[PDB]
């Protein structure tokens, strides 16, 4: 996978509710991951690695 | 290849090639299954037993193959005994009971 | 609605949650928090998109 | 007489706590020093990992320094160092021990999530963890003062309560607090205490953790076991040789990580000893012993905590928690179509180095050999008489064939071996069937049966010709594959016109006589006089002579064809089918040899035919129709039509798009249909007229046809177009590959070939891993199930009719009830005459008598309805097998029932493979539908709140029964209309759970049965309905008590324990105080983790719960199985080994 | 408006299953561990699996895991308790390590000056002398010299 | 060569019995104690105890019979040896 931003979904099964959900992540050639995400709450996350 | 008696394995007692001169096929689970769906024990029983893991039934056999007796004192398999000095090793007591 | 859910407060408190959260079990430090955070994604050692 | 005391055959086995005096027992020494090697002389130093004198010597009756090195003294212990001299081989079997300072807890006991001490003590993890650290202070019966006895302190706390009370107050820490809490532990008071309190307050959430709790407690009672033992005192250490220090090239060594385990453990114990004669303070002591539980703890099992690693290597060190076979062989495959059924070519060479001590003996034996030295180095010559003494010892000695996916029982077959210049193993072309082995380079291994029983065993059981049929439904398994079909379809056949057309012949003799002189064609219409028997008389074959309208051809074939068959079965035009059809009726009729010889002659010949045929494929054999261009062209008018139409608006997009498709959908199938029609009655030809028209005598047609090989599928993929092949994304294009093989297919249908390919591919290659998981899955549940009584003699039974499926017959009755036995005579339509008395096999004859009459449904006995205990009666299974009698005593059908079910499942594809692990596993669908909960006149109560109330009536009874159902889920029931139980109160799937509960123990048995038997067929696979039935009657097995008398309320037990129980409590005992049950459904997942035996639970199980659980129960394993019996390396409780295992439990537990 | 490990189990529980990472996150801040995961994967498993097939039972799955979750502070690791008991313990002042000194000599020399009290303690030095100069044994296993 | 046991099954109806009696018999010949019921054509002791038991001249039944009486035929020689050890007395 390159490095660079990159925007996913993961729609369907999350949470079996249909609302799908959208995250994006921050992937350096070297470094920590930098990982944005929703949630059914409709509240943004981020996690590193 | 092909194989009759060649070395063994020194920790747990099992053909093992070692000259290029290759170990054993080796007998897996679905083939159990195969001799337990015939009726056949005692194929089963010198397939794991003296063929293989028994470290006494091995050569026991072999003399009486060369003797012309086909028969087998079957004994038990180092594997299980090396298991049960294992289970044995821990706090757990495991015996062998009754005659 | 993300804010609301935030427990943290400041700079430094926001610090200390992430070093936390990266090296839990053991207490955090303000330069430790500082090091850490300016280490991972705007190091030019540690981090390269190149 | 004295029982016994030195090693004997022994019966069963027990596992329990070890105590600090029993493990001494085992232990020959306490290993004192880290050391293992003087690291110059590599002699052992002395009590230490490794040592001479703790376990023993390092060279076969020779002491260690060296002062008797004499096989003559043996129980002598040496003076200078003591080391009884003896065989190094007992430094693979006695053991050692290390004497703790401080006490230390067992991990597995302390954290296996049944964490025993904590369930034990009533007492909470963290809470034992904080002690054990020295985190925090716990009270130790604590007498009568301010304090709970499992009470936990602090430093301050623990103070303080010290100066109030200073004695009649206690309290400790770490180990040995843990250690003094469990031996303080009176289990019979708590016991009494426990009982009262169940008695007194009446609270489900109270009792129910009371009774489990008194339960857990009288059952750790019963054990022996006690407490203490799980703290540990005594450390065992492991013999050397099972963690060898053993030397390697360069100089270099090798050795187990438990050597650097017990190491640590050693040293830091040392350490802790020393640290104790020094008075060191308390905060280094702690840490010591902190260290110490750790370095304990990591040599046991070392999967919990922070696993230490190896010294300078990063890989975690394997803790104490954390089959090749001789006389075998392998190599690559090929034909030898002149083989017959019972035999294999085995390669000359292997055959001389698997049969060595064979042929020694043999050489030795006449006297060619001086001695086996000589006779070794006779063979290694390879001297020219020794190949004779090979033929002589290979002649009735057979040998084993085995190929690599083994799934069924044919997996594995014996033949005779007949010795074969080159170094390929030649194989039956009948078997490659059974094996499925083809011969693009797979490779089969050989074994040989060595003691006498083996050769018998392979010759009686594992034989090809004893094993003509599969186990899984009766059709043969040695059905003619492809060259052979071709042969006797092209021989049998018939043209228009050719030579000798008409013309009458005296019989098969001058048949064959008249086509081999090229007079006639080998199909040809012509009258014969044949003769055709019949055994028909009692016992007795009749004879009779006609003169048939036949073909040159199938008068040569019936030359082959025995005794009674009719000439009728080779006048056809002979298929696959028909050719399949006919072996069986000869088994069914003549016998076995009859069939196996008809079987062998009905091969050569098909080779033969075929090869004289010079059946061939060109490349003007796949003929695409005329009119292909013009339905391409005609259907793509279609598609523009459309395409104006989602231009000026009239269609939606949607819309459009399955028009579309739906078009060129119909315009594939017409395609097919032509090319169909003109690749199978084209040939047009004369007979004495103008023409006439045919079946083709094209090649691949022929092939097709015959059931060679190819089919309409295929050759439509040939001739017509292809498909409308679809991306990934499962979406399917609408522009579909209008080109095919025999034209050039250009890049992008190519391109979009490859993905269809490839997910083929992956699918495939999936699948086999699914189908071996579900194979796996269901030997679990069954095994140890074998044929153990012989009648059980129940009446009862399942009542079997025809499927009648929507249209007529998607299944007769005479299959489903072939080979089964009546659970009670039938009738004709009229009656006091029984045809079927009683319980009688069902054979080809009585079903065809049967068919006679118009019988519309017989009730069979099954295997899930058998009232034998542990285990099937042979009277109720039935009768399949390799032959055709009812099923032996002993036989394991558990096996062979899950081998018959998982092997078909790689040719499985809501639906599919997926949809019969579900049904199998019980499990409740997605969207389900209820039933009815009891009969009567139901009503709508109450209104919404999450639920609307569904409130049944029942007329006599009462209605305490009030089902809660979701509104939001469109209902069925009429709601002024009476619903008996059972009954659709909404549509869709129904858990099987309810089908067992609301309807019935042969209601359910028939659904999972039909349901998977519907997946099955639908992919065109057969299995008996009994393989099914004998998984089903283990998914039963267990049952849930409702009232009382004898055993606990909820207790999910055996129905045959129960059973056994109540038909025994039935009578003496209580006049009867027999309690009732519940049949219960259990997934074949969930069944298979019930097992009495302990050592084939830590098989598949996960091993350390197992082992645990079962030791803190001093569980005792029996054996009595056959997953266990293989572990422990002794026959088979079944089979050969059935009697032996039957007449020693007869002995045990007797006089 | 709290208790934290209901939620995870409560929802592991409604969608029937759940991710690795699923549960990772969706724990308490409390259990962090590694190998905390591995058992109840297990246990989670045997009442509902999500590995990412069981038993119905379920019901003492969840109170042990309750007992797991209040078991979630002490990471063990025993280089941590003891760093941790050991940071207790006050550091030293110049003048309390002489305090502390002089305790010690206090004590030696009364349990010195009591063993020169006791007259056996003189007469069993006397006969050892009076072995020492017999050859039966040497100065160096009675004396390591005197003041000198 | 014994292609198929059909007949030896027929005979002894358990089939695996028969391989255990089979097995019995192919013992007391290939060790000798006997000797053949049944011309040998050069097929091993296996062979030759199929074809006795699908003649009916050895099934479990007759060799314990045999057996049985061989403990006498034994017992009658040691009469006077072990009445001898009355040194016991
Ligand atoms: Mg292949
Ligand atoms: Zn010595
Ligand atoms: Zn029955």
């Amino acid at each position: 996978r390159s490095p660079g931003v990159f925007f996913d979904s993961d729609k369907g099964k999350t949470h079996s509710s249909g609302k799908v959900l959208y995250n994006a992540r921050i992937i350096p050639y070297r470094g920590s991951w930098l990982d944005f995400e929703f949630d059914p709450k409709d509240n943004l996350f981020v996690r590193i690695d | 290849h092909a194989r009759s008696t060649g070395s063994y394995s020194l920790v747990t007692q099992q053909p093992l090639g070692g000259k290029a001169q290759f170990g054993g096929q080796r007998f897996g689970e679905m083939e159990v299954w195969a001799l337990e769906a015939y009726g056949a024990a005692y194929t089963l029983q010198e397939m794991l037993t003296v063929k293989s893991d028994d470290v006494n039934g091995r050569t026991k056999m072999y003399k009486n193959i060369v003797d012309g007796n086909h028969q087998m004192e079957p004994g038990m398999p180092e594997s299980f005994n090396v298991l049960l000095k294992e289970i044995r090793s821990l706090g757990i007591n495991i015996e062998l009971e009754d005659e | 609605e993300t804010l609301r859910v935030d427990p943290t407060n400041d700079r430094l408190s926001a610090l200390v949650e992430i070093y936390r959260m990266m090296r839990p079990g053991e207490p955090p430090t303000r330069e430790a928090a500082e090091s850490l955070f300016e280490n991972l994604f705007f190091s030019e050692d540690r981090y390269d998109l190149s | 007489l004295k029982a016994q005391t030195k090693t004997e055959e022994f019966d069963a086995i027990k596992i329990a706590l070890a105590s600090p005096d029993m493990i001494r027992s085992w232990s020959f020494g306490e290993v004192k020093k880290p050391e293992t090697i003087n690291y110059r002389t590599f002699k052992p130093e002395r009590d230490g990992l490794f040592c001479a004198r703790i376990f023993g010597p390092v060279k076969d009756y020779e002491c260690l320094c060296g002062k008797y090195k004499r096989l003559k003294h043996r129980g002598v212990i040496c003076e200078k160092c003591g080391v009884e001299v003896t065989q190094t081989k007992v430094r693979r079997e006695r053991m050692g021990h290390i004497e703790l300072a401080s006490p230390t807890a067992h991990i597995w006991f302390l954290k296996s999530l049944p964490s025993r001490i904590g369930l034990l003590l009533d007492m909470p993890l963290r809470d034992i963890e904080r002690v054990l650290y020295f985190e925090s202070y716990v009270v130790i019966e604590g007498g009568m003062t301010n304090l709970e006895r499992q009470q936990i302190l602090t430093e301050e706390q623990y103070l303080d309560a010290l100066e109030e009370f200073g004695d009649e107050f206690d309290a400790k820490m770490g180990a040995e607090a843990i250690q003094a809490l469990l031996k303080s532990m009176d289990l019979e008071q708590e016991c009494e205490q426990l009982r009262e309190e169940l008695n007194e307050t009446n609270s489900e959430t109270k009792r129910k953790k009371l009774t489990k709790r008194i339960k857990l407690l009288e059952a750790f009672v019963q054990s022996g076991n006690k407490p203490e033992w799980m703290i540990l005192t005594v450390l065992p250490v492991l013999p050397p040789d099972l963690r060898p220090l053993v030397p390697l090239d360069g100089g270099r060594f090798a050795t187990s990580d438990l050597n650097d385990l017990y190491r640590r453990v050693i040293n830091r114990n040392n350490r802790l000893k020393r640290l104790l004669d020094l008075a060191a303070p308390d905060i280094i002591v702690r840490n010591e012993k902190r260290m110490l539980q750790e370095a304990v703890d990591a040599l046991l099992d070392n999967g919990r905590r922070g696993r230490a690693i190896t010294g300078s290597n990063k890989r975690p060190l394997k803790s104490l928690a954390d089959k090749r076979v001789d006389y075998s062989g392998r190599s690559v495959i090929t034909v030898g179509p002149y083989l017959r059924l019972h035999q294999c070519g085995l390669p000359k060479k292997m055959a001389l180095e698997l049969f060595k001590p064979f042929i020694y003996g043999k050489l030795e034996l006449r006297g060619l050999a001086t001695t086996i030295k000589a006779a070794k180095k006779m063979v290694e010559r390879e001297e020219a008489v020794v190949w004779d003494i090979l033929d002589e010892v290979i002649r009735e000695h057979p040998v084993l064939l085995n190929r690599a996916p083994t799934l069924h029982r044919l997996g594995i077959q014996a033949f005779e071996p007949v010795l074969i210049e080159g170094k390929a193993i030649q194989l039956h072309p009948l078997v490659c069937a059974a094996y499925n082995a083809d011969f693009d380079g797979d490779q089969m291994a050989v074994h040989v049966p060595l003691t006498l029983e083996a050769q018998l065993e392979a010759r009686a059981l594992m034989m090809s010709t004893n094993n003509i049929l599969s186990p899984a439904n009766g059709e043969p398994i040695i059905v003619p594959s492809q060259d052979v079909v071709l042969g006797l379809y092209y021989m049998t056949r018939d043209c228009v016109n050719a030579k000798g057309e008409g013309m009458v012949l005296t019989g098969p003799k001058e048949a064959e006589r008249l086509y081999r002189s090229g007079l006639a064609s080998l199909h040809a219409r012509v009258k014969v006089r044949i003769t055709e028997y019949e055994k028909d008389a009692n016992g007795e074959l009749v004879a009779k002579t006609s003169l048939k309208d036949t073909t040159v051809g199938r008068a040569i074939l019936w030359m082959i064809v025995p005794k009674g068959l009719p000439y009728s079965i080779v006048n056809q035009a002979l298929g696959k089918k028909a050719i399949s059809k006919m072996l069986n009726t000869c088994y069914r009729i003549l016998g076995l040899k009859p069939t196996v010889i008809f079987a062998d002659q009905i091969m050569y010949t098909g080779f033969a035919y075929a090869a004289r045929s010079g059946a061939s494929v060109g490349i003007d054999d796949m003929v695409i129709p005329e009119k292909k261009h013009e339905i391409i062209s005609e259907a793509e008018a279609e598609v523009a039509e459309i395409q104006e139409q989602f231009q000026s608006g009239l269609v939606t997009a949607g819309e459009r798009y399955n028009k579309v498709i739906d078009i060129w959908a119909a315009a594939n199938d017409r395609v097919s249909k032509a090319m169909m029609d003109n690749l199978q009655t084209e040939t047009v030809i004369n007979r004495d007229g103008q023409e006439e028209k045919q079946v083709s005598f094209n090649s691949i047609y022929m092939m097709a046809d015959s059931g060679a090989r190819g089919s309409a599928a295929q050759i439509r993929q040939l001739a017509g177009m292809r498909g409308l092949m679809a991306k990934p994304d499962g979406s399917i294009i609408e522009t579909p590959i209008t080109a095919n093989f025999r034209e050039g297919l250009n890049v992008l249908q190519y391109f979009i070939s490859t993905h269809g390919a490839r997910k083929g591919l992956a699918d495939t290659a999936l699948k086999t891993a699914n189908s071996g998981y579900l194979t796996r899955r269901l030997v679990d549940v069954a095994q140890d199930l074998v044929v153990t009584e012989d009648d059980c003699g129940t009446h009862e039974g399942i009542m079997m009719t025809p499927v009648i499926e929507g249209g007529d017959v998607k299944e007769p009755l005479r299959d489903r009830v072939l080979g089964r036995v009546t659970a009670e005579d039938v009738l004709k339509p009229g009656t006091a005459d029984i045809l079927v008395p009683r319980n009688t096999l069902l054979h080809e004859q009585w079903c065809d008598l049967l068919e006679e009459n118009s019988v519309d449904a017989v009730k069979v006995r099954s295997v899930v309805s058998c009232d034998t205990d542990f285990g099937v009666c042979a009277h109720c299974y039935g009768r399949d097998l390799a032959r055709g009698h009812i099923i032996n005593k002993g036989e394991a059908i558990g096996v062979i029932a899950a081998q018959s079910i998982g092997e078909p499942g790689t040719q499985l594809t809501t639906g599919g493979l997926p949809r019969v692990a579900d049904l199998f596993e019980a499990r409740r669908p997605k969207e389900p539908a209820i039933l009815a909960e009891i009969s009567g006149i139901v009503s709508f109560g109450k209104e919404t709140k999450g639920k609307r109330r569904l409130v049944i009536t029942p007329v006599d009874g009462s209605d305490p029964y009030e089902e809660m159902i979701p509104k939001w889920r469109q209902l069925n029931v009429f709601e002024g209309e009476r619903v008996e139980r059972g009954d659709v109160i909404s549509d869709g799937p129904e858990a099987p759970h309810d089908i067992l509960r609301l309807r019935g123990v042969h209601a359910v048995t028939r659904y999972i049965v039909n349901e998977v038997q519907d997946v099955y067929r639908l992919q065109g696979v057969k299995i008996n309905d009994k393989h099914i039935e004998v998984i089903v009657r283990q998914m039963l097995r267990k049952a849930t008590i409702v009232n009382a008398g004898s055993s606990d309320f909820l207790e999910g037990e055996q129905v045959e324990y129960s059973r056994v129980k109540i038909a025994n409590r039935e009578l003496e005992a209580n006049g009867k105080v027999g309690a009732t049950y519940s049949r219960d459904l259990l997934g074949i997942t969930k069944a298979s983790l019930a097992t009495e035996s302990f050592i084939s639970a830590a098989s598949f199980q996960e091993t350390t719960r197992v082992l645990t659980e079962a030791a803190v129960a001093g569980k005792r394993d029996e054996l009595r199985g056959l997953k266990e019996n293989v572990i422990v390396g002794r026959l088979i409780p079944a089979g050969t080994g059935y009697a032996y295992h039957q007449d020693r439990m007869r002995r045990r537990a007797a006089g | 408006p709290q208790s934290q490990l209901k939620l995870l189990v409560t929802r592991g529980k409604e969608q029937g299953y759940l991710t690795y990472a699923e549960v990772n996150d969706h724990l308490p801040e409390d259990i962090v561990d590694s190998d905390q995961i591995e058992d109840i994967i297990q246990m989670i498993n045997d009442m509902g699996i999500q590995v990412m097939n069981t038993a119905d039972e379920d019901a003492a799955e969840a109170a042990a895991q309750v007992l797991s979750s209040v078991e979630s502070g002490r990471t063990t690791d025993p280089v941590r308790m003891y760093m941790r008991e050991m940071g207790t313990v006050e550091l030293l002042t110049r003048e309390g390590e002489i305090d502390i000194a002089k305790r010690i000599e206090d004590g030696i020399n009364q349990v010195q000056c009591s063993v020169a009290e006791y007259p056996e303690a003189i007469t069993y030095l006397l006969e050892q002398y009076d072995r020492v100069e017999a050859e039966e044994a040497r100065l160096s296993d009675l004396i390591t010299g005197f003041v000198d | 060569a014994r292609v198929t046991v059909q007949d030896a099954v027929e005979k002894i109806g358990n089939r695996f019995d028969l391989v255990l009696v089979a097995a019995r018999r192919a013992r007391q010949m290939q060790v000798g104690g006997k000797d053949p019921l049944v011309p040998e054509e050069n097929d091993k002791t296996t062979v030759i105890a199929l074809r006795e038991i699908e003649e009916g001249l050895i099934n479990n039944q007759i060799l314990d019979v045999r057996e049985r009486q061989e403990q006498q035929e034994q017992e009658a020689a040691e009469l006077q040896a072990v009445t001898a050890i009355a040194e016991g007395r």
